[PDB]
């Protein structure tokens, strides 16, 4: 009796989100790290925020998935481009956001 | 089926009325010349013209055209002076009332000025045609229910201009000039006071603006029923009664148990339509001034109704469930 | 309203707009997220921008550096991606810390 | 703000000021309908012992035009018919009454006429307010069909004359009567139509209230030039009470 | 409009005679029209 | 019976033709979008696909 | 004369709905094309019921009612 | 049992139109607000898709019902075919106010006058204004414009729901993205 | 046959030749429009290709 | 079609003379239109990117 | 060719004068306009342009 | 074009003189008005500009 409903189509109810399935296909499992494995700061000149982190890891966080999400192909290449400079800043900010505002 | 008289079948013209006249010569101040609207004639009368021109009239109409210009010139002005945009963004745009900070006092001109000298050129010509209403059934030697009827409008549109913003001590509290943003003030009221819906008085407006619409359909259609009788000429009927008024009398009667006369009919008629602006203007009268939440006051004043289930959609359904997932 | 795709009595009861007592549970999580918005606005993204960003990211009128609200993550859909895990398959971009791979 | 009493404020003393006023209202509208029909009777024409719960009210005068006088009222019923064919059907109050000999031509149920003035109504100027068209200076049809010339057809498809002219009110230029010729087989003379109940199409004008065989018995004016409110009554009665008598078939139930 | 007021016995064998004469002729051509598309798409 | 030419002194020609026609438009015109409406039966889509 | 206003007023609803369905396949949506059609309607069948209603037929007759006007100015 | 009520003082009042030999329009009138009523509790909810879509019965607990109704759609305002219900509305009783009075004030002169007939009703009106519709003409246009009210309501309530989802001022933007603007 | 110019005794030269006329119009134009809504029969856009 | 010229013995001069002018702009004005809103036939656009 | 002076014998000089006075400038607002919604032939911007 | 005084034969000089004022003025206001709504040409800008 109150009127308190949220009125939609089903045409417009069937259709999902068109990016969900973009994403299915940019996705991968983590790789469990192993004793002892090797990081990305000993095989490469890193930064400090993601440096502690394996090969196998660096390579699915950085080409897997930050290059495709940003269309930026050669993201994080050159170390003084101001696009890594942001970059950088904005791993640390993707953190927060899932740490202390849960 | 029998003719139902919504369209006249055939036409007559004859010579232009140019109307009654008495000792106070109203024939000096009317316009000569006159027209002929056969489109119109197909339900009312086809005459056009003339009209009386006195002083009262003429200062009104002046007076309304400069507010007018004003309105319009400050909106072609703040839009840059392009016309195209002008017309794309018409219903949009309007000349706003003073900000609050300011109180009652003059405002820049930038900031509500034009605004407020706007507003005295309406005042004005709205009194105007008031005054040009009473003279002329003075003139016509008749009563005065018109210029009474204006007057209880009149009253409502006071109280939404003048009064309330000084007894409330700003001239941020008018209406603005526009199509849209006068429809945003009516809303913006209504949510900033509670909810207007438990304002008794705006209750009772609502109560006597169906009262007025009800009977019109029903006054309409019962004339149109008895015009096989005579029944549209309604003055002779009321000096020397017919069969027609007997008729409708008792249509009435015999549907719910009582019934008019056919001068006492248009005293409920005029007495409905003027109590609608009188109990609307009370009712915004007492806003803010004395009840500042309506809702919380039909609390104390117990007539605002309790519900016991609980608000949530997942307390009715998941969203899963509403995507057919 | 247009944010999410929904309208007003969603989170609200609207012969009371003020009432705590006939809110609906989305209105706190609401409430939580102008706060985030707030912080994010304030803390992250205004200041890098002011620091990297080039001239021709920079807006019409003021200069102004881009900021974010709801619509950014939301796109006019109740949740975003409606819904869809996409912080299980990357435990690196979940914490500050060290990534737990557990 | 502060309140008088317990929860009694500003607006609680408006809204029962307004209870008040309207209160009193009611019983003045009430009481100002009530100058035409009363007291009331019963089915016998005694008055009745119940005159309801509203008393009658004082006297108004009105101050006619042209010296024809001037009436007040609640007065005595000037209007009332005098020997009415009409039966009971019961013995109390509450039930229907039957016609004694031809309903049409008695004047009564959906025929009924009231006793009105015999005088043409008046314009302005103080000259009869309706004219026929051959008399009337400067008058022609501007828009629609022209129905002179006409012939018109029955409500059960008979043809009984030719329209000859129109009656016209000059005042507020509108056509109210429509004047019939008849054919020697259907009655002499001429009559008058009401413009309500016609319908004027391209070839025909259709009257569908009366039949053929009643036209010879509508009212008749007594001069060719003007009419009475009192024949003006009777002839627009009689059109009338034909939807409910022209035919048995229309009195009794449709089912 | 009814001037006509109704039709007589020889009014009308003329007036079926030539309205068969038309009935017949688009017939014949939906005929042949339906055969055609039989012929280039068929349905059953 | 064995002629029906019977059938026009209890109509008037007039009306009945023009319905006639009405009617025969309106049956032809809805039959061909109808078919229109079908995939395998749009003539326009076949022409763009045996291209 | 009524018949042939209306005739024209028929003949602007018709010319609207056309408007509607013409603008739609070069790339207007409905409710853009069909503020237009509403347009052609008023406007060109309302100058169609003046105009060519207006010529009203009257043969010798429209000749002397206008050399008759004539007439009257030339001492007016 | 409201449904059945209803149509039985609509065909009630047929039969005593019936019997007084009267037209018929006062049924017909009433049958638009039957329409408006049937609307509100049958044909939207039946589209809708629940009887749940139906106003409550109760004095103050039927403006909730409107309220929530109204928000649902952001800015109810906005609406178009609202817009000419609320315009007919106001016209209906400005135009009841002005023939009441003027009927009254040609009945009811200043004391020791003679009272007036229609030639002076047309004659004040002609002046105040330069028009006048009639005696006759007066009780069409009334009957029209409140018919025309309640009409337009019916409307407004069965597109709000089963035709339109978002908000209302969105449905202008077909205007402000007209391909002839700069 | 031979007997269809009695049509003109039962229908008016006048109406029929001014309904014919609007009819025909706007059959035309609304054919020319239904090909002008395809791929295939849409020269405009097959001018533009070719070139 | 040497008799064609009896089409002025059922049709009013005026009333045909008046409908064809107009009918004749629109059509112009419609076509002329059509063709603005192409990409190939745009004269307006051809002298910009032919400058 | 020389006998298009009847057309008086048909239209009235005032009506017609009166409709042609209109069209004409109303046609020639049009085509102004038209022009004022382009790049290329737009005066008022080009003589900013070239400043 | 020695024989245009002919037009005062067929319109009236009062009529056409009041619309001729109207038009004037109000095309002339409309000219002054686009010329302000530019950049270029706005002199009240160009004097605050220079100064
Ligand atoms: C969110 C919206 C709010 C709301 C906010 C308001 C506000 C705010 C107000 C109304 C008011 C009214 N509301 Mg409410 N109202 C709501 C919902 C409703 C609903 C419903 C849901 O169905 C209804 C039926 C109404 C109806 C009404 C009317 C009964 C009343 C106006 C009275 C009147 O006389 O109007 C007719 C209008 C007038 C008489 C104005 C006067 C006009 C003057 C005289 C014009 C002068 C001439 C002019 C300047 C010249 C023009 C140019 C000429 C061509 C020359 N409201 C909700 C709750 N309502 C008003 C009232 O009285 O409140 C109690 C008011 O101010
Ligand atoms: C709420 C009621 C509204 C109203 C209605 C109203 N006024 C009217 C009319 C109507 C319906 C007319 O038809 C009549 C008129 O002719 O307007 C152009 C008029 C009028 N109301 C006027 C005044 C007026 N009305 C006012 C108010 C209002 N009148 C309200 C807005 C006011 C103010 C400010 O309150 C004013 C000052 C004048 C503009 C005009 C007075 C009539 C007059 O002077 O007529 C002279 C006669 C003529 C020759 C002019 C007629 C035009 C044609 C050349 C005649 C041929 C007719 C043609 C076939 C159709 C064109 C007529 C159209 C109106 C359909
Ligand atoms: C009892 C309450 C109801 C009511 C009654 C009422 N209204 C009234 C009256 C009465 C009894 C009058 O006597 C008076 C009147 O003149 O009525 C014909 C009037 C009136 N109520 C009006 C408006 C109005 N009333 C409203 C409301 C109501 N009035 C209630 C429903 C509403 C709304 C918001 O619902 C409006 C908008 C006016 C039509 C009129 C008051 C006339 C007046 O004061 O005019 C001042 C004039 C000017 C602004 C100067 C003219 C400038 C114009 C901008 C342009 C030129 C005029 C031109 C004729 C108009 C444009 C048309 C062009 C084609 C020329
Ligand atoms: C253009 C349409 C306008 C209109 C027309 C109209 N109504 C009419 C008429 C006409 C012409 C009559 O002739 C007729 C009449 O007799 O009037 C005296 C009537 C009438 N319209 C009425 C009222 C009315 N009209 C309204 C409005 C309108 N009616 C429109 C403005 C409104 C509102 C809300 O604005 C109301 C309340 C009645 C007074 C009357 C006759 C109805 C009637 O008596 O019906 C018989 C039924 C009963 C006596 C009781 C029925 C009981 C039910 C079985 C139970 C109740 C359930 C109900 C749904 C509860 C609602 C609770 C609310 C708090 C929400
Ligand atoms: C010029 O022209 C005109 C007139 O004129 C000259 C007019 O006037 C009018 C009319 C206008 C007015 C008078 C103005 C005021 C009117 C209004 C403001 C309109 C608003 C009206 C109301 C608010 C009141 C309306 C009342 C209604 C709708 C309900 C009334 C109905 C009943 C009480 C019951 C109906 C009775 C029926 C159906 C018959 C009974 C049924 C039976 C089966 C009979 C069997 C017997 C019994 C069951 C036992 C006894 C029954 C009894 C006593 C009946 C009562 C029932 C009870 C339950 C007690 C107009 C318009 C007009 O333009
Ligand atoms: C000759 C014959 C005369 C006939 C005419 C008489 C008409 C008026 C006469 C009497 C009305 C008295 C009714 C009063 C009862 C309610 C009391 C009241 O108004 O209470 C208010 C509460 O406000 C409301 O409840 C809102 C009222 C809405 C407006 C009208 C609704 C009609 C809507 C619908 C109609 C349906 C029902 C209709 C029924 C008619 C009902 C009037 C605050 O209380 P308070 O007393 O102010 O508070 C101070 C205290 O606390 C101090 O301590
Ligand atoms: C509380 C009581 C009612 C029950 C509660 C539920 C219904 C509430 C709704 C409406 C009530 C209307 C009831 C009217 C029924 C009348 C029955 C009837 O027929 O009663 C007559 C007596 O009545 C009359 O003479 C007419 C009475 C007025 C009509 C209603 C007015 C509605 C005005 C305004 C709108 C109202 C909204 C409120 C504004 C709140 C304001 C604060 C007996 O016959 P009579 O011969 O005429 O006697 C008289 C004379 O002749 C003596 O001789
Ligand atoms: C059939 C099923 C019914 C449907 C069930 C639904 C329930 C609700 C429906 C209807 C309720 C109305 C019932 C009342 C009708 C009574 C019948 C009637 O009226 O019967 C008459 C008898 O009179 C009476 O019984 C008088 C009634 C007095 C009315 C009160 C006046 C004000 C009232 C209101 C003011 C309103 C203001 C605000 C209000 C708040 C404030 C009230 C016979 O008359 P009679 O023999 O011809 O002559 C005698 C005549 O003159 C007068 O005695
Ligand atoms: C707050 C609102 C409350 C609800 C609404 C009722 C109040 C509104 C006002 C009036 C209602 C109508 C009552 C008065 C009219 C009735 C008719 C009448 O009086 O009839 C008389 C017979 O009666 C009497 O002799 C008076 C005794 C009346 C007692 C009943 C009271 C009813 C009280 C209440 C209703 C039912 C209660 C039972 C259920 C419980 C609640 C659910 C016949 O004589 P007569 O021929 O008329 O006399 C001629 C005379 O007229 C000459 O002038
Ligand atoms: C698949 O589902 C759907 C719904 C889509 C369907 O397709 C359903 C389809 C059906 C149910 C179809 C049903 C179809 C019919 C019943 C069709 C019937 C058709 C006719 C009877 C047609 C009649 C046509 C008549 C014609 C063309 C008459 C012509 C007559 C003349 C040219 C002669 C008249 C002229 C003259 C001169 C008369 C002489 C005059 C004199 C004065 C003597
Ligand atoms: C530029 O183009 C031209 C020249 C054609 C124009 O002129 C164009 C003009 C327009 C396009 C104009 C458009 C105008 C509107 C859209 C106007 C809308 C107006 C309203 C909705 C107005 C509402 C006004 C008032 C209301 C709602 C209530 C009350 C008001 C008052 C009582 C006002 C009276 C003010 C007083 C008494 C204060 C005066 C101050 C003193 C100190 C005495
Ligand atoms: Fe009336």
């Amino acid at each position: 009796g109150t009127g308190m409903s949220v009125p939609e189509f089903v045409s417009d109810l069937d259709t999902p989100d068109p990016t969900i399935e973009v994403f299915l296909a940019s996705t991968s499992d983590p790789v469990i790290p192993e004793e002892g494995a090797q990081t990305a700061g000993e095989a490469y000149e890193n930064v400090d925020p993601v440096l502690a982190d394996l090969t196998v890891e660096n390579y699915d966080r950085l080409l897997a998935a930050m290059r495709s999400w940003t269309g930026i192909p050669d993201l994080l290449e050159d170390p003084d481009h101001y696009q890594s400079k942001v970059a950088i800043n904005m791993i640390q900010m993707n953190q927060t956001i899932n740490e202390e505002w849960a | 089926p029998e003719y139902q008289n919504i369209f006249t079948q055939v036409q007559v013209q004859g010579p232009a009325e140019l109307g009654v006249d008495n000792e106070n010569n109203l024939t000096e101040e009317r316009t000569t010349g006159t027209g002929f609207s056969q489109l119109i004639g197909w339900i009312g009368n086809a005459q056009l013209g003339p009209i009386y021109l006195g002083w009262f009239g003429i200062i009104s109409l002046v007076t309304g055209t400069l507010w007018f210009n004003i309105v319009g010139f400050n909106m072609l002005s703040q839009v840059g002076y392009s016309i195209p945009e002008f017309i794309r963004q018409l219903f949009w745009l309007a000349l706003e009332p003073p900000s609050p900070e300011y109180g009652l006092r003059m405002p820049p001109l930038d900031d509500g000025g034009w605004f407020i000298i706007a507003s005295f050129f309406l005042l004005v010509s709205v009194i105007s045609w008031w005054l040009r209403t009473y003279q002329l059934a003075e003139m016509h030697k008749m009563g005065k229910h018109v210029a009474w009827a204006f007057a209880a409008a009149i009253w409502l549109f006071l109280v939404l201009g003048l009064f309330r913003p000084i007894l409330m001590g700003s001239w941020s509290e008018a209406v603005p000039y526009g199509i849209f943003p006068h429809l945003d003030w009516t809303t913006a009221f209504s949510i900033r006071y509670g909810n207007l819906y438990y304002n008794p008085f705006h209750a009772l407006s609502i109560v006597f603006l169906y009262g007025s619409v009800l009977l019109f359909a029903m006054h309409g259609a019962t004339i149109l029923a008895v015009t096989r009788f005579g029944g549209d000429r309604e003055l002779e009927q009321i000096y020397d009664r017919g069969t027609a008024s007997e008729r409708a009398g008792l249509f009435w009667r015999w549907t719910m148990g009582f019934n008019a006369t056919m001068e006492g009919i248009h005293r409920w008629a005029w007495w409905f339509a003027v109590l609608t602006p009188i109990t609307g203007g009370i009712g915004i009268l007492l806003t803010g001034t004395v009840v500042d939440n309506w809702f919380l006051w039909a609390v104390e004043h117990n007539f605002a109704p309790d519900y016991t289930q609980d608000y949530g959609y997942e307390a009715y359904t998941t969203y899963d469930g509403f995507l057919g997932r | 309203s247009n944010s999410l795709g929904r309208n007003c009595v969603f989170c609200h009861n609207s012969r009371a707009f003020y009432d705590p007592a006939q809110h609906t549970p989305q209105w706190a999580t609401a409430m939580l997220g102008i706060s985030m918005v707030q912080e994010l606005n304030n803390e992250w993204i205004v200041p890098i921008g002011e620091a990297h960003l080039p001239p021709e990211r920079l807006g019409p009128v003021y200069n102004d550096v881009p900021k974010l609200a709801c619509k950014t993550c939301h796109k006019g859909y109740q949740q975003p991606l409606q819904g869809l895990n996409v912080v299980a398959d990357w435990p690196e971009l979940a914490t500050t810390e060290g990534p737990f791979y557990d | 703000e502060e309140t008088f009493f317990g929860n009694f404020d500003l607006a609680s003393l408006s809204l029962w000021l307004f209870y008040g006023f309207f209160a009193l209202l009611i019983y003045y509208l009430q009481t100002e309908n009530m100058r035409e029909g009363y007291p009331l009777e019963d089915e016998d024409g005694n008055t009745a012992a119940n005159q309801g719960p509203f008393p009658l009210p004082k006297e108004k005068t009105f101050k006619l035009q042209h010296g024809r006088g001037e009436l007040t009222l609640p007065g005595e019923d000037v209007q009332r018919r005098d020997n009415l064919a009409l039966r009971k059907t019961a013995h109390g109050n509450g039930f229907p009454m039957e016609p004694t000999g031809d309903p049409m031509l008695d004047g009564v149920g959906p025929a009924s006429w009231s006793k009105r003035r015999d005088v043409p109504e008046l314009d302005a100027h103080g000259h009869p307010k309706i004219v026929p068209m051959s008399a009337a200076e400067g008058f022609g049809v501007s828009a629609g069909t022209d129905p002179r010339g006409l012939p018109v057809m029955a409500g059960d498809g008979e043809i009984v004359g030719l329209v000859s002219d129109m009656w016209i009110d000059e005042a507020e230029q509108l056509v109210r009567y429509l004047e019939l010729e008849l054919d020697p087989e259907w009655g002499d003379g001429k009559r008058l139509v009401q413009r309500q109940m016609v319908r004027i199409k391209s070839d025909r004008v259709k009257v569908r209230s009366i039949y053929g065989k009643h036209f010879k018995n509508v009212p008749k004016t007594k001069s060719p030039n003007q009419v009475t409110l009192l024949e003006e009554d009777k002839i627009m009665a009689y059109y009338a009470g034909g939807t409910l008598y022209a035919d048995e078939s229309r009195l009794e139930p449709q089912l | 409009d009814l001037s006509f007021t109704g039709l007589t016995d020889e009014q009308a064998q003329e007036l079926h005679s030539v309205y068969m004469s038309g009935l017949w002729l688009f017939s014949a051509v939906a005929v042949v029209a339906h055969l055609a598309t039989f012929i280039w798409r068929p349905w059953f | 019976m064995s002629k029906f030419y019977k059938i026009w002194l209890i109509f008037d020609p007039r009306r009945v033709f023009v319905a006639q026609g009405v009617f025969l438009f309106l049956l032809a015109a809805m039959i061909h979008l109808v078919l229109l409406s079908t995939e395998h039966f749009n003539w326009f889509e076949l022409a763009a696909a045996n291209a | 004369d009524m018949t042939c206003t209306i005739t024209c007023w028929g003949i602007g609803v018709l010319l609207g709905i056309m408007t509607t369905v013409g603008l739609m396949v070069v790339g207007w949506s409905f409710l853009q094309g069909a503020f237009m059609g509403v347009l052609a309607w008023l406007i060109v069948g309302g100058v169609l019921a003046v105009a060519v209603c207006g010529k009203d037929n009257a043969e010798q007759i429209r000749a002397e009612m206008a050399a008759a006007r004539e007439r009257v100015r030339g001492a007016t | 049992c409201a449904i059945g009520a209803f149509v039985s003082w609509a065909l009630r009042e047929v039969e005593i139109c019936r019997k007084l030999g009267m037209g018929y329009h006062v049924p017909f009138a009433f049958s638009v607000a039957i329409f408006a009523y049937v609307t509100l509790v049958v044909f939207r909810p039946l589209l809708m898709g629940a009887w749940g879509h139906g106003f409550p019965y109760g004095i103050w607990s039927h403006l909730d019902w409107v309220s929530n109704t109204g928000y649902a759609y952001l800015h109810f305002h906005y609406n178009p075919a609202h817009m000419l219900a609320v315009t007919f509305f106001f016209t209906t009783t400005l135009a009841l106010a002005l023939h009441g009075a003027l009927v009254l004030s040609a009945a009811n002169p200043p004391k020791g006058e003679e009272v007036k007939g229609p030639d002076n009703e047309d004659t004040f009106f002609r002046d105040f204004i330069g028009y006048s519709i009639g005696t006759l003409g007066i009780h069409r246009v009334g009957l029209l414009l409140a018919l025309n009210a309640g009409f337009w309501s019916a409307v407004c309530i069965i597109i709000s729901g089963p035709v339109w989802t978002k908000g209302w001022p969105e449905w202008w933007n077909w205007w402000l993205e007209m391909p002839i603007w700069p």
